[PDB]
RNA sequence: UGAAGACAUUGUCAGGUGGGGAGUU
């Protein structure tokens, strides 16, 4: 009961913080988000997935840290071995940060500020971010000799 | 030759449904300003590209005989049926694959359904009956079916027993030739 | 067990409206659907159907919500129509 | 008043097709 209650009052500062989005704060929100899901109800890790994609599209319209924390949290959230078996019961793709970590990729080589900086989620680099991302994608704790072909091309 | 009605487009889709996943991107814009179409053609549906569709309407309906990729056709009773003419569309966005052996690869092109002596590798969490699409060790398509089995209890099940239900080979080429 | 179809049973008004009904044997016209928006939208729904449950009540939002602007895109690109072959 | 540019766009004849639209037996 008490971990129910306290559960309760670190996630509401982790999610209004997200909404005011404090700039310096939430590297270390997404560390909390990504920690602790696990410990919460199943039907609500599948709306932090969303709410992460509703921060990237907002950031979409500084702004490339923003995206790629998201991103490295998103994956982080799925590397847990809990979220791993239950991939197919809970519906969760990651086919939408795949795909817009793809398309970033072009913008992110004229960004100049990329170098302007055991933790796994709040990193002061972007250019440390993207490396996460990557290796996330191409080279996955879990199935790592069943990644798609084209995907690694 | 004419474009399929709403009720058309629906029943193909959902076939379709049954073994990809991502069927925006078989109707996504290209680069240059083109998209990919459906077409009819005496009861038999056809993936084109919209340019090659509005230039073959030169041709007499009576003397067009092929367009594009052949998904399969409209049975009498309004139900669409896949084709193998249909496979590589079919292996670029499969959802469940399934990879046969070499002891399993010539049974399969004859015509028989995949035993659990056959399989080489699975696809996890694949529910019972669900759309496959068979490869061989070497990542060539042979064709698609329909699951027979759940992965889980695929796993204990004899080695004699059926796996995937056969739908579509290769081997109807040396029908047709 | 008989299909509907295959009996001449009249259609019947519900509070899914049963619209303007076609007289039995009579040329039903070919509504053709071709443009990538109208495709959009049927779509839509096929993939909505073979999803089916999903415990997120976000994730079923948003899967609902995607219908939805995809039936407003396919209202608006037909109106345009409309309006440029009734102005020229 | 500035921008693009002799390319587009558009128009006229001759054709191909037309399971769509209109009319007739």
């Amino acid at each position: 009961r008490i971990q129910s209650e306290i559960l309760k009052m670190v996630f509401a500062t982790y999610f209004r913080i997200l909404k005011a989005r404090v700039p310096h704060l939430m590297g270390a929100v997404l560390e909390g988000l990504a920690k602790y899901a696990h410990l919460i109800n199943q039907d609500f890790f599948g709306d932090l997935l969303e709410a992460l994609k509703d921060l990237i599209r907002d950031t979409d319209r500084d702004t490339s840290r923003e995206s790629l924390l998201c991103t490295v949290t998103a994956f982080a959230l799925l590397e847990g071995q809990d979220a791993h078996n239950a991939r197919s019961d809970l519906h969760l793709d990651l086919s939408f940060f795949i795909t817009n970590l793809y398309r970033s990729l072009l913008s992110l080589s004229l960004n100049p500020d990329l170098e302007l900086g055991n933790n796994k989620i709040n990193l002061q680099t972007t250019t440390v971010l993207l490396l996460r991302c990557l290796t996330s994608v191409l080279l996955p704790p879990w199935n790592i000799r069943s990644v798609p072909p084209i995907r690694l091309a | 030759m004419r474009p399929l009605t709403d009720q058309e487009m629906k029943i193909v889709l959902d076939k379709l449904a049954n073994y990809m996943t991502d069927l925006k991107s078989l109707i996504a814009p290209l680069e240059d300003g083109d998209r990919y179409v459906f077409r009819m053609q005496k009861d038999r549906v056809y993936y084109v590209k919209l340019s090659i569709a509005n230039i073959a309407t030169c041709v007499a309906r009576d003397k067009l005989l092929s367009l594009g990729t052949c998904l399969g056709k409209m049975t009498k009773s309004g139900k669409f049926r896949l084709h193998i003419t249909a496979l590589p569309i079919l292996a670029q966005n499969a959802r469940y694959k399934i990879w046969v052996k070499d002891n399993g690869a010539q049974p399969f092109l004859y015509g028989s359904n995949i035993v659990k002596a056959h399989v080489g590798r699975w696809t996890e969490d694949c529910p019972e009956h669900s759309g496959c699409v068979v490869y061989n060790m070497a990542d060539i398509p042979l064709g698609f079916g329909v699951t027979a089995r759940s992965t889980a209890e695929a796993r204990r099940l004899d080695p004699t027993g059926i796996v995937c239900f056969r739908q579509a080979d290769c081997g109807e080429y040396l029908r047709d030739e | 067990v008989y299909s509907e179809k295959e009996l001449g049973i009249p259609q019947l008004n519900t509070v899914t409206p049963v619209g303007v009904t076609k007289p039995k044997g009579k040329k039903k016209g070919k509504v053709f659907v071709d443009d990538r928006e109208s495709m959009n939208t049927i779509l839509a729904m096929v993939e909505a159907e073979k999803q089916g449950q999903i415990e997120s009540k976000i994730m079923r939002a948003r899967q609902l919500e995607e219908i939805r602007e995809a039936r407003r895109i396919e209202a608006e690109k037909k109106e345009a129509e409309r309006k440029a072959l009734l102005e020229n």
